[PDB]
């Protein structure tokens, strides 16, 4: 029902940028919303129709226009990091009724484009001691020193994902704790039976999609271009 | 797409009293649609500054209004209420009886 | 007060 | 007794001629005291009864915000109601809301209403039970399942049940001298010579209110097989109304006839014979 | 702040009823929602409620109490999938600005550990070189806090087994990663 655009989205201290929404329901009121890490969410502005548009608790920064009915784009003038939110739009019937979400955008604003980093993921081999005691393998995933935190860890088990077994971290760890601008680190658990571990013919592997620059962004650094991109590891599977 | 005609009723506010001040009503009713043309009448002439209820309705939806303007009857004065609407084919037009 | 509730036909 | 808070709703399309003009009344009982019209720069709800003339801005900049809302959705509604029924924009139409809650003698909600009109009939009707609805054509169904599927009769009986019901106890209290304070009819009879053997004896009933009342022309103390002349209750314009009920009789026996009047504001029913 | 709810989070046992309250200042609201988001995602509705009383669909149970200024919402037979923050939303008729939100609730339904065997291990890098697990401790077991880096716990489900373990990760660089106490 309600478009969104675009999923993740970094930006540098100053830029502008434009989140899309878009709604099939055809109805009158449109709504932005942004939420901060542990808080509720916020409205930004909004519009009770087509040719109007309203304030709500948190506007400054922010610039809406509601030419269509359809279409309602949240406008960011001048990033800064205090703008570094989940964006979420939403539609309504009436104005106090029942608000239909997006599904949101996640938008870092960073002072200099240099501090953004892809993932380094590794992934670590079954304790032996816990190979005996319990019968059961523990494969680890960790994916280290990346920003923005922007990423969605998988785990494939001969080139198909799986979800039984599997539990990632909610949130990622600050590698610098001090610093506002600190990498991240997440780690990952797949869970397997030793037998399927030993079987030697079975690949395991740990896929961490990272969301950074476009190719029309300009890269002027020795280090690779912190593009959008995968970034995998693997082991096999071992008789012992 | 229904079409009713306005009912009317031409009256003083209170009873007539020859030179005492009063208002004068017309009050039409039972139209639709809403849109309709009132005009109060002293001796064949258009009243200036002549006012209005708000438009409302009733359980058959049909409308109603109050036309009403400050007047002081006289014996010889006539007065009188001239509706036009589109169910008229002509303005109707309805003259104040004072005992009625 | 008018109806906080207004239906779309 | 039974008081009651309702809203009557208008919007009529003016093909380009502007947007549809929107016009919003609410009574309590018989008393009108709130209106909102399209026409002007600021359309604002405004007071119609005196007894509102002091409520303040946070009363007026909702019930204002709340109208334009209505207002704006009744323009979707006239376009979706053209849609159904395949009319072109070249036509003006009405779409007409009434809704509205009463009190009981206990002053508790006692039963909620709520009506839609296109062009002068029955569209959409909110049943007695307040959780579903009525249609009265393929069109209408359509508004019934999209009504349905949103739960409006939910969100009105919300409304109905509750917020009418708070807010129609507010408005009692603060027109309590015009609303529960009942006028009763002044009351008289007129003598009218037809011809010069009968006359019409015509029983007046004046500034009552409210507006429910009973006239009554009684030959010898009971009913008579007599021309029984009965206008419709009219406003006087200053909250009040008026109403006569006339027979015509046998001059010389207008003592044999006798006026019956009922309302809420008498203590006792009053009758009534022709003073020479 | 106009809603209020607490940030907990809260722990309910699985299969337990969970509880999670709202309060609200303005009487002037008059409609109230509840969300369900997962982290990452959307909210979600689970349930809308206008008129003063309950209203139950599935597991949920809502009440509203506009006398009182509260809105509640009832988890019956919480699962792992209940899991989430659960967002608290007005409609505020006086202000008009679309729905208020409370702050949000986090409820983490915790399973039973069918057998607890709290087991400290360590796994070497598949490319040469290690990261230390502390896994098949109890849900009532919370993990604790330079270099020596320490994950929340996380709890993994094999289905094939109808198994589930807790599970906290920890690592450092240094050469001096004691593991075997990592986790005091």
């Amino acid at each position: 029902g309600v478009t969104q655009t675009p999923k993740f989205q970094v930006l540098k201290t100053g830029q502008s940028m434009t989140l899309q929404c878009a709604q099939d329901m055809n109805y009158e009121y449109m709504s932005w919303y942004r939420q901060d890490p542990g808080m509720g969410l916020r409205l930004i502005h909004y519009s009770v129709s087509a040719g109007l548009t309203d304030q709500g608790e948190v506007p400054n920064g922010y610039n809406v226009s509601r030419s269509t009915t359809e279409d309602f784009p949240l406008r960011l003038l001048s990033a800064a990091p205090s703008q570094t939110s989940v964006y979420f739009c939403a539609s309504h019937r009436n104005r106090l009724t029942e608000a239909f979400f997006g599904q949101g955008t996640r938008l870092t604003v960073v002072e200099d484009l240099k501090n953004v980093f892809p993932p380094e993921v590794a992934v670590f081999e079954p304790s032996e001691a816990e190979i005996s005691h319990t019968q059961k393998a523990t494969l680890v995933c960790l994916a280290t020193g990346f920003y923005p935190d922007h990423v969605e860890l998988s785990w494939w088990v001969n080139g198909k994902e799986v979800h039984s077994g599997v539990c990632t971290d909610p949130q990622p760890l600050k590698e610098q704790p001090a610093l506002n601008d600190s990498r991240y680190a997440l780690s990952s658990r797949l869970r397997v039976s030793a037998t399927f571990w030993q079987d030697p013919r079975n690949h395991f592997r740990c896929q961490v999609q990272f969301y950074g620059l476009s190719e029309n962004d300009e890269w002027t650094q020795d280090r690779a271009k912190p593009v959008t991109q995968i970034v995998s590891a693997e082991a096999w599977g071992r008789a012992d | 797409m229904i079409q009713r005609t306005p009912k009317i009723q031409v009256y003083s506010r209170h009873p007539a009293e020859n030179g005492k001040s009063n208002f004068l009503n017309c009050y039409v009713s039972g139209f639709h649609p809403s849109d309709i043309e009132v005009d109060l009448l002293k001796n064949g002439e258009r009243i200036e500054k002549v006012e209005h209820s708000d438009l409302s309705f009733s359980k058959d939806w049909s409308f109603y209004l109050l036309y009403y303007t400050e007047f002081t009857p006289t014996e010889k004065d006539e007065y009188a209420c001239r509706v036009n609407h589109v169910t008229l084919s002509q303005p109707k037009i309805v003259k104040w009886d004072r005992d009625m | 007060i008018l109806s906080p509730f207004i239906p779309l036909l | 007794g039974s008081h009651s808070l309702k809203y009557f709703h208008t919007s009529v399309s003016r093909p380009g001629r502007g947007e549809p003009r929107f016009i919003s009344v609410g009574y309590v009982d018989d008393t009108q005291f709130v209106r909102f019209d399209n026409d002007a720069a600021s359309p604002r709800m405004v007071p119609r009864a005196p007894w509102m003339e002091q409520e303040g801005s946070e009363y007026w900049d909702r019930e204002t915000r709340s109208a334009r809302d209505t207002a704006q959705i009744f323009r979707v509604n006239l376009r979706t109601l053209r849609g159904y029924y395949n009319q072109s924009e070249a036509g003006s139409h009405t779409l007409q809301w009434m809704h509205g809650c009463e009190l009981g003698p206990d002053g508790r909600f006692l039963r909620g209403y709520e009506q839609f009109a296109y062009d002068g009939k029955d569209y959409l009707t909110l049943n007695e039970d307040l959780r579903s609805w009525t249609a009265v054509d393929t069109a209408a169904q359509i508004s019934e399942q999209k009504s349905n599927d949103a739960s409006e009769a939910e969100h009105q009986r919300a409304y109905l049940e509750d917020t009418c019901v708070e807010w129609l106890h507010k408005y009692l209290e603060k027109g309590k001298e015009t609303l529960l304070h009942l006028e009763p009819p002044k009351t008289h009879v007129t003598h009218h010579p037809i011809s010069d053997h009968e006359a019409t004896l015509r029983c007046w009933a004046l500034g009552f209110y409210p507006a429910e009342i009973t006239l009554t022309w009684q030959q010898d103390g009971e009913g008579h097989t007599q021309d029984t002349e009965l206008v419709e209750t009219r406003p006087a314009g200053d909250g009040t109304f008026q109403k006569w009920a006339a027979v015509v009789v046998p001059s010389g026996e207008e003592q044999r006839y006798t006026c019956h009047v009922q309302h809420e504001g008498l203590p006792e029913p009053v009758t009534l014979r022709w003073k020479p | 702040k106009e809603v209020e709810q607490n940030s907990g989070p809260l722990s309910v046992p699985e299969g337990a009823i969970a509880s999670l309250n709202c309060t609200y200042s303005d009487r002037g609201s008059v409609s109230f929602f509840w969300y369900r988001q997962y982290s990452g995602k959307s909210p979600e509705l689970i349930m809308s409620i206008y008129l003063n009383g309950l209203k139950e669909d599935g597991r949920f149970t809502a009440q509203l109490n506009k006398a009182s200024q509260y809105v509640s919402l009832l988890i019956r037979d919480s699962q792992p999938s209940d899991s989430a923050t659960y967002l608290c939303a007005v409609g505020n008729h006086n202000t008009g600005n679309m729905l208020t939100f409370g702050g949000g609730t986090r409820l983490m339904v915790k399973p039973h550990i069918q057998n607890p065997d709290p087991a400290v291990y360590q796994l070497r890098d598949s490319k040469s070189s290690s990261v230390c697990l502390f896994t098949d401790f109890d849900s009532q077991t919370n993990v604790s806090q330079s270099d020596v880096y320490i994950t929340d716990k996380c709890v993994l489900d094999m289905r094939s087994m109808d198994f589930k373990s807790n599970s906290a990760v920890a690592w450092s660089n240094k050469s001096d990663f004691a593991c075997a106490n990592a986790f005091n």
